[PDB]
């Protein structure tokens, strides 16, 4: 669980 | 910025209010202590000097390697089942030179998780009236964020704040949320274990808001069972647990989740009937609701608004319903045009006749 | 991510063991 690469 | 003074240590910052246009004001607070912790957040409690009100201050590192949507999503949210963002500000923090965002939220004392853990330690079942009230308010917050195209992507009992005196539930923790755009791909290993939809476990990058509905179905089932329904350290472990309940997905259901798995020959496991999954005294309406939420095909899951209209929540629409402590229920029927936009004719069910006042 | 071949092989092996 973690958000997307920029 | 920041500054210290005496009243107890007083901290003063210039903070931007969560709503309206950007017009920062001086904000003072005292009585700081560390209260909660997540995988990303470090939450302080504090007491606002002006009003005396308790607030929580989530201080998160602003990692420029990742997409930090949390502030931009929270600022547009105003709903009674979403924790309110009162103010935010930036501070220097502890990592030498680094950028820390501070979110000043309404303080809420409990979570669905901690409440459910009390009943498991005591070998009791959470009374069904609370399962109804907590699940209903969760779906109502989902109907609100989904009407803006926003997917939370971390729905789980630790992310559901409770004021257990009023039985008001507030969704929190938007640090994984995203405005899902069809045609643009999404990072796949999102959500926490036990609550990941099967399309995510299969690595789909083209999923929709209905992953939140699968997660809500896991919360409901957990509340009814007293433990998570799909535990497991890895993706295969959890998918085995899902398959031991729902049966092996058909080829067409696999295609709806991730077409890259349609040509493998998975062994065909018979489904376990929902009435045997749960305890023998479980209400049939909760089982029917759970079976329309925990569906392989994502388009076959209830939308959140449709879930609120479900017969399981019929007791909440009684005029004579009261909480066990004697207080009346929270506000449940003040739906706006925004959160009804999914399907406006459900107002015939969702606002019962005694609440049109 | 994970290679679909390797994930499905593992899942198939697990599903064969619990298959009643
Ligand atoms: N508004 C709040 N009031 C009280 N406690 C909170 C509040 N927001 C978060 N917490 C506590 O801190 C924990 C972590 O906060 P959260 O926003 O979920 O951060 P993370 O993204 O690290 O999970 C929550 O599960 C909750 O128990
Ligand atoms: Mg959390
Ligand atoms: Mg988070
Ligand atoms: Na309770």
């Amino acid at each position: 669980t973690a958000p997307s690469l920029s | 910025q920041m500054k210290v003074s005496r009243d107890s240590k007083v901290t003063t910052v210039v903070a931007t209010p969560g709503q309206g246009p950007d017009r920062p004001q001086e904000v003072s607070y005292t009585d700081t202590k560390v209260i909660g912790n997540g995988s990303f957040g470090v939450v302080y409690q504090a007491k606002l000097c002006d009003s005396g009100e308790l607030v929580a201050i989530k201080k998160v590192l602003q990692d420029k390697r990742f997409k930090n949507r949390e502030l931009q999503i929270m600022r547009k949210l105003d709903h009674c089942n979403i924790v309110r963002l009162r103010y935010f500000f930036y501070s220097s923090g502890e990592k030498k030179d680094e950028v820390y965002l501070n979110l000043v939220l309404d303080y809420v004392p409990e979570t669905v998780y901690r409440v459910a853990r009390h009943y498991s330690r005591a070998k009791q079942t959470l009374p069904v009236i609370y399962v109804k009230l907590y699940m209903y308010q969760l779906f109502r917050s989902l109907a609100y964020i989904h009407s803006f195209g926003i997917c939370h992507r971390d729905i789980k009992p630790q992310n559901l704040l409770l004021d257990p005196d009023t039985a008001v539930l507030k969704l929190c923790d938007f640090g994984s949320a995203k405005q899902l755009v069809r045609g643009e791909p999404n990072v796949s290993y999102i959500c926490s274990r036990y609550y990941r939809a099967p399309e995510l476990i299969f690595g789909a990058t083209d999923y929709t808001s209905s992953i939140d509905v699968w997660s809500a179905g896991c919360v409901l089932a957990e509340l009814l069972l007293g433990q998570p329904i799909f535990p497991g350290d890895s993706g295969v472990d959890q998918l085995v647990e899902i398959i031991k309940v729902l049966g092996t997905p058909t080829r067409e259901q696999i295609r709806e989740m991730n077409p890259n798995y349609t040509e493998f020959k998975f062994p065909q496991i018979k489904a376990h009937p929902w009435t045997k999954v749960f305890r023998p005294r479980t209400p049939p309406e909760a089982i029917a609701l759970c079976s329309r939420l925990l569906e392989y095909t994502p388009t076959a899951r209830l939308t959140p608004l449709e879930a609120c209209a479900h017969s399981f929540f019929d007791e909440l629409r009684d005029p004579n319903v009261k909480l066990p402590n004697g207080r009346d229920t929270p506000a449940l029927f003040n739906f706006t045009t925004q959160e009804l936009s999914s399907n406006p004719p459900l107002a015939t069910i969702l606002i019962p006749p005694h609440a049109r006042h | 991510l994970v290679e679909p071949q390797k994930f499905a092989e593992e899942l198939i092996h697990r599903l064969e063991a619990v298959q009643r």
